[PDB]
């Protein structure tokens, strides 16, 4: 179980590791693509009623 | 033929292009000399 | 004490010993496959804010098109694109599992994994390799038929390395597998290994060389989908 | 082309000499 | 004489011939790869990200060779084929 | 103690590695692609309805 | 007076060793250049990669190809030595 | 004869072995990741700090299989597999 | 006694261990480094590759030959050892 | 045949390829290092100052794989494990 | 002990040596001088003419130290000096 | 065990790691030398004549070394030096 | 069996293990240096003066290494550790 | 076993090695040194002149040690330190 103790101490701190570093980039970029595909359909929507607004000013 | 060879001296070296040379652009030398049988050079002419 | 093999749980049935560890080791990694892809099915946000789940099968799936367009139409080889992600996320998560701290005393003076990566089983690669090479070798006869195909592959690039080619072809899967098998193996043995090492000093390099099979694992199942989807486009072509 | 493959802080061609160089 | 001692013995020195031409060839490779990845980057920083995707299936190659190699090392000195 | 040698495991472990293959060629990868081809026709159409309304209300 | 059979399969574990020292030394270096020579082309000419890649991947084949035909060879060494006694 | 004796020789030898190759492995490539980069620096002296993580990355691989050779040899020389 | 049959074994099996080292580190070397100038080439100019196949097979050929006949001879180690009694 | 004989002889052949490993990775490594600074001060000459930085990692990280090398090598000779 | 035996045994592992380090000399010769040719041809198609000719010399003064070699491991496997 | 026996084989071993040592030497050095000339004579075809030149000067400091080692290698396996 | 003449025969292979990596080493290192510096006066004539300076520091740390195997063969072949 | 006999074989075997890796260092350095050269006088004829005077300085050197492990063979075959 020492040899347990010991590795169980090694994925603590990989995990430290990970959560510290690692994380926040990949949640960083994770937002990034949700952000923007959301403003892709906002844009989407906005330019349906840019189209209907021509057609009737047309 | 691009002429059948192009001979020329330049910053890196002295270059002879032949008609179907690679495109390549370089510099003359200060007292290039070019014979006939700054530099640029196409696929199809100099 | 290493004792490297011995699998940990063995059984037999129709006449044919079966390692039990391992069977254990890819019915988890398929469990959890599964569990993402009913997630999936029942969130797709196709025009809503995409979740974690969503976004990470999108993400692979666009990659692997990539690759897949790059080499050959995405058309001409449709089933590529769900084979070479299944084949991914498969090897991705049975390389990542083993990062968990599964290891203890085995009460004989060595150090014991109640979790070993499948990959770290000749049988799991072979399965795997195999079922690629007859999957592609199965489209290239589909695209050139069954006699056109081994004369095309037999002729190659050039006529006079005819024995090359040959070897081209028997390259492809041993090739595929072996290397998967290294790259997980090692990690099998390296953390046995660091296990002679005192607990307390044992720890660090632990962690070191987790950290190094987790980036390993991940180039690993990257390149063996980048081959896979190669191999496929290879076999078809003129 | 040559700005275009260079450092702006002053069919491919190939640039004999270095795309920089060229330009002092 | 204990041929026992005699088949340890060459199984070791096999072993050690599996990892003298695996670190070889993986050093060499991973150097050369990652030059031209260095060298990439200095003439086109835009790049960045695009070269690393060729760089790791290169290396992906390169480190397998070595690494196939530890494997069958490991079959030599544990298991050793022909054991008397 | 080879543990190079095929095991019975091999097949065993094919036939799951083949139902995965299953599962992700129905539910998870057709979904995923017609997911990417609509947002892609949306993008295309959203550039299309914007062009068009430039050439309308200068029309 | 120890067994012949001994010293054959040390001589061929020994050949073995150096089968695979040698394609592991040619496998890894031919790929890291053919690797270094696909990495200078995509810096150059950025979206070229897709082309690339096939002759790219046709001399990683042909290198490859030297290491197994030594992976097979070491196995019939070392498997089954020849005219092991 | 003891059998040891022909067991320890042939592990030392092996892991000599071991050591040889991975030398040779990490300092060539090293070597050559730092050509890189100071070609880079020559022809780019501003580009340190961009040229600094992909040589990093070449190194943690390099130096990587050297450590691995450097630990099988421990195994080899302290604890030799099949020792008797 | 020792059998010298048996110590011929030996040598010829680390004999053609040694030969097969060498070729496969030079085919290794040789397909690399040929590819490297291949997909140099073809980067430079696509079209170009049309005709950079030729020559690149040759040495590719004539690499591969040097390796070939190498192996035959380290069968004659194996297969038929010279001055085997 | 003395146990301890055999044993050392076999040390010193493997601290022989050691250091032989060592020497040419090291010489090899060095070369190259070299070979990049010299063109960098053959094109631009005020950079050797700077040059300095990054090259002497690359020696600094490269014999150090030797000299930590070299340290193995005394493991080997002068205290013979297991003799 | 047979003395043939460990000439023969030693005659054996010096051809080795032998075509060993033949086929890596003229494999390595021949893929520079390939690499070379490749870029010229490259470079300047018409000049093919005018360089296989070059070209043909290099693997010339390459091959033949290879089968140099040759000539010599055909002794050492068909007439050994010393053998008795 | 004859004494003459073991002395002739080690010099038979010895003779073909310095040939082998040579072959390697001068099949980088031609190589290496060969695909200088056809780089050079790609870049300038006129110059073909001057370059054999210089070709030439290295080519013997290549190959020179191979045969050099021709005259020991005899010393090794002919003469063998302190045969018994 | 005399236990010197097994330890004097390791010594003398230990050394020529030495010294055949010490002259690669230091043979390698050397051309390449050189050719960065023929290089570099060949690009810039009047540079040679400056360029020696860096040349001279490259050569030094490889002949250096070099050197350094000198002693430790000589301390193998002279002073045999273990002899008795 | 008689020691000359023990002594000379692995004299010899380390005599070979010393040579043939001096023998690959001076060819590659040499095939090195000749590549720069050539390609010198391949760009700037003229230079030949200033060209030699580097070349032959790092060439020699390169032969030096080559020619400096020559010796010490020498004194292995002929001078085996401890022989009995």
């Amino acid at each position: 179980m020492s040899i347990f103790i010991g590795q169980l101490i090694g994925f603590a701190v990989i995990a430290f590791i990970i959560v510290k570093w690692v994380v926040p980039p990949v949640r960083t970029l994770m937002r990034n693509q949700q952000e923007a595909v959301r403003a892709a359909l906002a844009e989407s929507a906005e330019a349906a009623k840019k189209l209907a607004d021509a057609d009737a000013m047309h | 033929d691009l002429a059948t060879f192009v001979f020329t001296r330049t910053t890196a070296g002295e270059i002879g292009i032949l008609p179907r040379h690679i495109p390549l652009v370089a510099q003359l030398v200060d007292d290039a000399m070019v014979r006939v049988e700054f530099l640029s050079v196409t696929e199809e002419t100099v | 004490a290493i004792h490297v093999g011995h699998h940990t749980l063995v059984f037999e049935l129709f006449g044919m010993t079966f390692n039990g560890d391992t069977i254990l080791a890819t019915a988890v990694t398929a469990v959890i496959v599964i569990a993402l892809a009913f997630y999936l099915r029942a969130k797709v946000t196709s025009t809503g804010v995409p979740s974690g789940v969503q976004l990470f099968w999108e993400a692979l799936t666009i990659q692997m098109r990539q690759q897949i367009e790059g080499s050959i139409g995405m058309k001409i080889a449709p089933f590529v694109l769900p084979l070479s992600v299944t084949i991914f996320v498969f090897i991705l998560i049975s390389n990542w599992l083993a990062v968990l701290p599964l290891q203890y005393g085995g009460a004989d003076g060595a150090a014991a994994e109640l979790y070993k990566a499948p990959a770290s089983d000749i049988n799991f690669v072979l399965a795997l390799a195999l079922f690629v090479f007859v999957c592609y070798h199965a489209a290239g006869i589909w695209r050139r038929g069954i006699v056109g195909h081994p004369i095309k592959v037999v002729k190659g690039h050039v006529a006079f390395l005819a024995p090359i080619n040959i070897v081209e072809e028997l390259a492809k899967p041993i090739s595929l597998a072996l290397r998967l098998f290294g790259n997980i193996f090692a990690g099998g043995i390296l953390v046995a290994l660091i296990a002679m090492f005192p607990w307390y000093i044992q720890w660090f390099p632990n962690a070191v060389w987790k950290t190094f099979d987790l980036f390993v694992g991940l180039i690993q199942a990257f390149i063996f989908s980048l081959l896979t989807i190669l191999y496929f486009s290879q076999s078809m072509e003129l | 082309e040559l700005a275009g493959a260079s450092a702006l802080d002053h069919t491919l061609y190939s640039f004999e000499p270095d795309p920089e160089t060229l330009f002092d | 004489l204990d041929p026992n001692a005699i088949i340890t013995a060459g199984a070791l020195i096999g072993g050690g011939l599996i990892m003298g031409g695996g670190a070889i060839g993986a050093g060499i490779g991973d150097g050369i790869a990652g030059n031209a990845l260095i060298s990439g980057i200095a003439r086109q920083p835009e790049a960045q990200g695009r070269l690393f995707t060729p760089f790791f299936i290169t290396v992906g190659l390169v480190e397998a060779a070595y690494f196939i190699n530890l494997a069958f090392m490991a079959l030599f000195v544990f298991a050793t084929p022909g054991l008397q | 103690s080879n543990f190079l040698i095929p095991n019975g495991t091999f097949f065993a472990v094919l036939i799951i590695f083949l139902i995965v293959l299953g599962v992700i060629s129905k539910w998870v990868v057709p979904p995923i692609s017609k997911v990417l081809a609509e947002r892609e026709a949306m993008l295309a159409k959203t550039a299309a309805d914007n062009r068009k309304s430039a050439e309308q209300v200068a029309a």
